[PDB]
């Protein structure tokens, strides 16, 4: 699907 | 036809295959291969249990090159029939082939993949049968081989087993699955090869285990080699793999082609490839500089700012192209030019507007987070003031301080009450902006924040604070206010950002 993971000062979009 | 003479044939012909003589083996397995290939004795042959019998045992047992070609073939013929598909799983064919499957006959291993390849399809019960004989070690193994029409079997085979069988997947992974199908796509011009190759990789990209294999196997940067093909199914099938890979991806290097590649396709009619491109630029735009400033250098923040008024309220394609806006505007080299580019590109309007409804949670968490980025070039100061972000940021930030006082779609507002600080901290900067800001009679917010226990709220109240104290009439607001009480305690904090500004709010508010 979408998971939001931060990652310090910028962000990933982990896609399944 | 035949029909009858076939019929009194095979029953000798099974005896014959079943001899001592390894000859007469020979010249039977030659005979019945030459019947399979007429429809008329090929019926005949798969009406025959002991004969397929004879067949698969021959064949798992023979070592004439000859004789093991033709029973395999005679297989081959079988294995296009309901019949003769049966027969093959029945007589235990599905253990023999994978076996075959080890053969160093070119012709033998064509014949073994095909029949796997019409069982696997066409015969309930093969799939198990297969993965219980070891065909996936096998299988993998063979990937070595360079005819590209028997690679295009062998991974769509790969491809049936892998799909929703997590062991099939971790027995690829094992087996150095990856690194293989990594160098079939940037080896093979073949496109029925490359997509059956590209659909294997999507299956195994969404395991955290082989994620990360094909990832240093190269194959971010073999994928992003066929992003252009004549082929929709290529390409399709590539950027969902490149994307379900991309957040595995952030420490790779050489990957400018693809980027370059990623910034064009956010050019494309059609929206799933904008999607993609733009979450994939998304995750490889995330704590990497080398990227983020190759992605300014090929109109990378023109690109995004026309994807998001292109986007609208399609918060699919906004929230992944604002968090790229928001990398690429900060920490490189290059993110003062992009603070800038996104103006000169008339990006501010739509970025402020998507701090407003319907906009969600996250991509307003986004938005907050690149306009706190934008707000660090001078130019932007006047411009996003205008544009009311300061009264909108305002509100965000009240609402959150309430709500957390009892999170909403999947983000903490502890969250927003930093961000929406953080954003007022920068555009404090600007003295019209700081005007503003008192005059929404936020001062008693900031302060009370100041109480939080979360450091990072601690640091941006003292922040935001620090710039408001340094005209008389705010210092003297933020004394009033009893500020200095919690200031003094934040004074000691571990964390240097939270003692450095409220040291500097104090000294602002000193005799
Ligand atoms: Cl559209």
């Amino acid at each position: 699907x979408v998971t939001r993971n931060d990652v310090x000062p910028d962000s990933l979009l982990v896609f399944x | 036809d035949d029909a009858e003479l076939a019929t009194r044939a095979i029953p000798e012909l099974t005896k014959l295959l079943n001899d001592e003589d390894q000859v007469v083996v020979n010249k039977a397995a030659v005979m019945v291969h030459q019947l399979s290939k007429k429809e008329a004795s090929r019926h005949a042959i798969m009406r025959s249990p002991q004969m397929v019998s004879a067949i698969v045992r021959t064949m798992q047992n023979t070592n004439d090159v000859e004789t093991a070609r033709c029973t395999a073939g005679t297989l081959h013929n079988l294995s296009h029939h309901r019949e003769g598909l049966l027969a093959i799983f029945k007589s235990g064919g599905i253990p023999a082939l994978v076996k075959m499957l080890g053969s160093p006959v070119d012709s033998v291993l064509f014949y073994a993949i095909t029949t796997l390849h019409n069982l696997l399809l066409h015969q309930e019960g093969a799939k198990m049968a297969v993965r219980l004989a070891g065909g996936l070690q096998k299988m993998v193994a063979l990937l070595n081989k360079t005819n590209v029409k028997f690679l295009a079997i062998t991974t769509d085979c790969l491809q049936i087993l892998a799909y929703g069988n997590q062991e099939s997947k971790l027995i690829i992974l094992a087996s150095g699955g990856p690194q293989a199908l990594v160098n079939i796509m940037r080896t093979y011009t073949y496109e029925k090869l490359l997509w059956t190759t590209s659909r294997v990789l999507k299956v195994l990209s969404v395991c955290s285990s082989n994620k990360p294999a094909i990832v240093e196997a190269g194959g971010m940067q073999a994928l992003g080699l066929h992003l252009t093909d004549p082929s929709q199914r290529l390409v399709q099938n590539c950027l969902w793999t490149l994307r379900n890979l991309s957040d595995a991806a952030t420490k790779q290097e050489g990957m400018e082609g693809l980027l370059g590649t990623l910034v064009q396709l956010l050019g494309s009619d059609d929206i799933n490839v904008v999607t993609c491109a733009a979450g994939i630029l998304s995750n490889l735009t995330c704590n990497n500089y080398k990227n983020k400033m190759m992605v300014c250098q090929v109109g990378g923040i023109e690109a995004l700012v026309r994807t998001v008024l292109r986007a609208g309220d399609r918060e699919d394609i906004t929230e992944p192209a604002i968090c790229a806006l928001r990398h690429l505007t900060s920490r490189h080299q290059e993110a003062e030019m992009a603070q800038n580019a996104v103006r000169l590109h008339y990006g501010l309007p739509v970025v402020v507007k998507l701090l407003h409804p319907p906009s969600h949670w996250p991509l307003i968490k986004a938005t907050v987070g690149l306009i706190r980025n934008l707000a660090l070039c001078p130019a932007n100061h006047a411009p996003l003031r205008e544009q009311g972000a300061i009264p909108r940021l305002v509100q965000l930030l009240v609402r959150a301080h309430q709500d957390t006082q009892r999170f909403v779609e999947g983000v903490r507002m502890e969250e927003i009450v930093e961000g929406c600080t953080g954003a007022l901290h920068i555009l404090a900067r600007d003295v019209h902006n700081r005007i503003v800001i008192r005059g929404l009679n936020t001062i008693p917010l900031f302060v009370q924040l100041l109480y939080s226990p979360i450091e990072n709220i601690q640091r941006v109240a003292a922040g935001v604070l620090c710039e408001l104290a340094q005209d008389k009439e705010a210092a003297e607001a933020i004394e009033a206010e009893g500020a200095t009480a919690p200031l003094t305690e934040l004074l000691h904090s571990r964390n240097e950002g939270v003692a450095t500004y409220a040291a500097a709010v104090l000294f602002r508010m000193s005799e």
